[PDB]
């Protein structure tokens, strides 16, 4: 039978406009859709359906075989509710698998289908878009893994008992398998899981335990100039928003007088102590920070430049759950949008591994720029929420100061 | 009517069909409406009904242009606001630039198409209207629609859908033919020779006929260059049809605004169109009907525009086997002109972006924006991004982008030296300047009295303070920096606590909304080296 799925009280179906696609992408979607049409998974719809959800074609690791990807973010937020492993983060190596291919097996409630309406665009609009709706469980839709949960655990159990030292977690179309076995034995065991998964209907890795909490390193110098001290004080002052024990008084006293920026200032013992105490405070994360599951997770990113990027995940301003840095991947040398997308995906995978949810991003990129080119470098099955922001000059300056090896 | 499956139509959430009373008409209008309705009744378009229908829509009677023949119109205005929402019909029509050159083209007319597609037999009751009788007494003749009603909300969408089902087979059978649906028109073009082409068309027409959709008559046919909204489509290219400027020695505000409208649109195609002096006339206008005399300067540019508009600008069609190239020029601060072509001088399209009079930006940022706008435009027209030819050195780009706080990017491009070249007007020093004077600037203003002071004290003993009336604190802070700049040599170190100038350090803008910041920019540009240092206030 089909489970009667419905929308949250008062909500209506999504009517998100389809963004223009490149010719390659359109061709790929059309092929893919014709196939799914033949396989009875999706069906052409009429004008009596006013709903719509964005669709695009991605590519991931390993192929030319364009993968269809639908942006169900709005539908997910409108879908009724249906109401996590603490050890997954402490695993040596975690592998991700796309179990999205399993949903086509289960049919979607007929009365809900209308809401899955999506559209393949036409170049120069010389042809009306090709409208379709789902007949089965859609990939990327929250209701899919939920409905398919009964079946999912069932198929997974046999592997879980053969290997309960391994932790398996499911988020959307993904499955993260974390084990403490060494690379080879780990991967060999994963393929064992896949082979097991393949006798039903579907088809590198992370290292969580390595995610070290990096501190802030303050500059040290033989001689300090008026400007060096000034820059140090600016950053320390900002840092007092996190660590209220940080002090700039004794340093600020050295800044008394209209002296040349390049002039060298001898540090008074009192100022020297202050700097020492400050370094001690920054030696460890601020106390009392804990994750509240009933709160939205936030991820802010700053463009540090030269391929470097910094981020912080929190819920309350300054009470950071995690902070990190991302260097551009080989190849992304002239593309910011690629580095950013890669960053968002990396940060999001961590958020899932750690808290089992995707954070809401604050991206230092113009709406237009992002929306025009993010898809070209997207590889994950899911899509996180995002807002576009103006990065404050100091927040960047402070996190740039993070400790490196 | 036709033998096509009807579309399931429903009313909005919880509403009911219109129940508006029938407008009173004369024996004349009525007698007319009666005959038309008897005709439609037999064509199967409408059906005579009765009391088993509480819904009603006002029917009206009008005669057509410089003529006389009673027609009819039904005000579905109400039914429309009560009918469900449908899928959005193509609001964005194609653009000649993206049209592939077809050896033979043909445009069919299916005006009657609306009244050919059946209406959802369930929904029909809601389209009931009434032909009144002679002066509010004997009951009028009642009817309802059995076909897609003209003026009804869902008609255009439903008709388009139907046309698609019907065309799907033909399209598959012979893919070398390109069909385009637009209003009551089908623009069928192919690479076949005229004879084979005509044969296909007849097959197509006959195919539609089998479906109930009849096509044009020897009279109602579109033949010469297809006048497709402001464009004449020729086989070799497409031209811009006459955009005429009226000769009036009396111009009202309306006349001037409308004129500027036409002129502004012309700025996209025609090189050199200017309206500055025209716009100037709108200053302090007290009424649409006010007549403002054209200043000499206005009469001159209007004259120049008249000449520019009488030039043969023509575009070309799209050839997939050829590269898409877009070149940009900075036509003054903020304004950018571009032309997308495949083979030199043969443009597929041209255009220019007015200037977003921004709060705080720079040319490289603006160049980027123009680039992104063009890209989206290209992706929508050709499903491709073009190769860019930008008047900016790779070195300029690398230096700027690689250090901007915001993610920015420009697709595959190439430098084209066609002055003026966009550039970085200045670059703030990376470190303090050894030797150069150090200004400690400060401006403070009482936000309420709007009275303040802006000054500085340097390590060289130079000092100054200026009293300002009707200012704001931000203005003083900035002004402080201004004086610092004005009174300093070619190399300066400036320290301020204005984290609003900290914004200038990170973004280094070369244009702003405020005249003050602009002045500062002018000064910055003038120095050989400037080092801006921010320090926490108080
Ligand atoms: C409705 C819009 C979207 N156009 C359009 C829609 C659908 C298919 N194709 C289209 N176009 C392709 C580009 N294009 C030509 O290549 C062309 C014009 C043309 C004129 C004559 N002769 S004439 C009538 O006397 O001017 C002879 C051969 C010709 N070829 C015009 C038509």
């Amino acid at each position: 039978e089909t489970v009667p799925v419905k929308l949250k009280p008062g909500m209506d179906g999504p009517k998100v406009k389809q963004w223009p696609l490149t010719e390659e992408k359109i061709k790929a979607l059309v092929e893919i859709c014709t196939e799914m049409e033949k396989e009875g998974k999706i069906s052409k719809i009429g004008p009596e359906n006013p709903y719509n959800t964005p669709v695009f074609a991605i590519k991931k690791k390993d192929s030319t075989k364009w993968r269809k990807l639908v942006d169900f973010r709005e539908l997910n937020k409108r879908t009724q509710d249906f109401w996590h492993p603490a050890g997954l983060k402490k695993k040596k190596s975690v592998t991700v698998l796309d179990v999205g291919d399993a949903y086509f097996s289960v049919p979607l409630d007929e009365d809900f289908r209308k809401y899955t309406a999506f559209t393949i665009p036409s170049i120069n609009n010389e042809t009306p878009g090709i409208r379709y709706q789902y007949n089965v469980l859609p990939q990327g839709w929250k209701g899919s893994p939920a409905i398919f949960q009964s079946s999912m655990t069932k198929i997974l159990e046999p592997f879980r008992k053969q290997n309960p030292d391994i932790v398996i977690y499911q988020y959307m179309d993904d499955l993260y398998v974390g084990s403490d076995l060494e690379i080879g034995q780990h991967r060999t065991k994963i393929e064992e899981l896949r082979q097991h998964l393949l006798r039903w209907g579907l088809t590198y890795e992370l290292h969580p335990d390595k995610w070290t909490v990096q501190p802030i390193v303050l500059p040290e110098k033989d001689s300090w100039t008026v400007n060096d001290i000034q820059k140090l004080v600016g950053k320390l002052n900002w840092a007092s928003q996190i660590y209220p024990g940080i002090k700039v008084r004794q340093l600020c006293k050295l800044l008394r007088g209209t002296k040349a920026l390049t002039e060298v200032i001898p540090l008074t013992e009192e100022a020297e102590l202050e700097l020492a105490e400050n370094r001690e405070i920054l030696k460890e994360p601020v106390h009392g920070v804990y994750y509240d599951p009933s709160k939205d997770l936030i991820a802010e990113i700053q463009k540090q430049g030269q391929g470097q990027w910094t981020y912080q995940i929190y819920q309350e301003p300054f009470k950071n759950l995690k902070t990190g840095k991302y260097a551009r991947m080989r190849g992304a040398h002239t593309n910011d949008v690629k580095q950013l997308t890669e960053a968002v995906q990396k940060i999001t995978t961590e958020s899932i591994v750690i808290w089992g949810k995707t954070p809401k991003f604050k991206l230092p990129i113009q709406k237009e720029t992002w929306e025009t080119w993010w898809t070209e470098y997207w590889q994950a099955t899911w899509i996180p929420e995002w807002e576009f922001v103006n990065t404050p000059p100091l927040v960047k300056l402070w996190y740039q100061l993070e400790k490196e090896p | 009517i036709s033998p096509i499956e009807t579309v399931p139509v429903k009313l909005k959430p919880g509403m009911d069909g219109p129940k508006v009373k029938q407008w009173p008409l004369t024996e004349e209008k009525i007698k007319a409406l009666v005959e038309i309705c008897t005709e439609m009744e037999k064509e199967g378009k409408i059906s005579k009904i009765g009391p088993e229908n509480p819904y009603n829509t006002p029917v009206f009677a009008i005669k057509k242009k410089d003529s006389t023949k009673w027609r009819k119109l039904v005000d579905f205005r109400e039914l429309n606001k009560r009918t469900q929402d449908f899928w959005e019909v193509q609001l964005g029509i194609p653009h000649p630039a993206g049209l592939k050159k077809k050896k033979s083209v043909t445009v069919l007319d299916v005006g009657d198409a609306y009244f050919s597609v059946p209406l959802d037999e369930d929904f029909r009751k809601y389209t009931a209207f009434t032909i009144p009788s002679i002066n509010n007494e004997t009951p009028g003749i009642r009817y309802q629609y059995n076909v897609l009603p003209q003026g009804w909300k869902g008609s255009p969408a439903i008709f388009q859908s139907s046309m698609t089902k019907i065309l799907e087979p033909f399209r598959k059978q012979n893919p070398d033919i390109v069909i385009y649906q637009y209003m009551d028109d089908l623009y069928v073009g192919s690479d076949l020779e005229i004879g084979q082409h005509r044969t296909k068309i007849e097959e197509l027409r006959q195919h539609l006929l089998r479906w109930g959709l009849t096509t044009p008559d020897k009279k109602h046919q579109k033949e010469p260059p297809f006048l497709w909204m402001g464009y004449e489509l020729h086989p070799d290219k497409w031209t811009v049809q006459p955009i005429v400027l009226p000769e009036k020695d009396s111009w009202t505000v309306n006349d001037i605004q409308k004129l500027v409208g036409k002129l502004n649109w012309a700025s996209q195609i025609y090189p050199g169109i200017k309206v500055r002096q025209l716009c100037k006339l709108l200053r302090g206008t007290k009424a649409l009907t006010e007549v403002i005399p054209l200043t000499e300067e206005a009469e001159l540019e209007l004259a120049e525009n008249r000449e520019i508009l009488k030039e043969p600008v023509h575009g070309v069609y799209y050839d997939p086997s050829k590269d898409l190239i877009a070149e940009i020029q900075k036509q003054g601060q903020g304004q950018w002109t571009y032309q997308i072509y495949q083979e030199p001088f043969k443009n597929l399209k041209t255009g220019k972006y007015a200037r977003m009079r921004g709060a705080h930006t720079n040319d490289v940022k603006q160049l980027t924006e123009a680039v992104q706008k063009i890209t989206t435009e290209s992706i929508v027209i050709w499903g491709k991004t073009p190769k860019f030819k930008l008047p900016i050195q790779k070195e300029t780009w690398e230096t700027w982008w690689t250090e901007y706080w915001q993610a920015t990017w420009i697709p595959e491009w190439e430098f084209v030296n066609t002055p003026p070249l966009v550039k970085l007007w200045y670059q703030l020093e990376k470190e303090p300047i050894v030797g150069a004077e150090t200004f400690y600037v400060d401006g403070a203003a009482n936000r309420e009295t709007k009275l303040g002071k802006a000054g500085y004290v340097t390590n060289r003993g130079r000092q100054k303070v200026v009293t300002l009336t009707d200012t704001t604190n931000q203005k003083t802070e900035l002004q402080a920096i201004y004086l610092a700049l004005q009174d300093s040599g070619l190399e300066v170190n400036i320290v301020t606590d204005s984290q609003y100038a900290l914004g200038i350090i990170q973004a280094q803008p070369d244009q702003s909304e405020s005249e003050l910041v602009n002045q500062i920019i002018e000064q910055l540009i003038k120095k050989e080296k400037v080092y801006l240092a921010w320090v926490p206030a108080h």
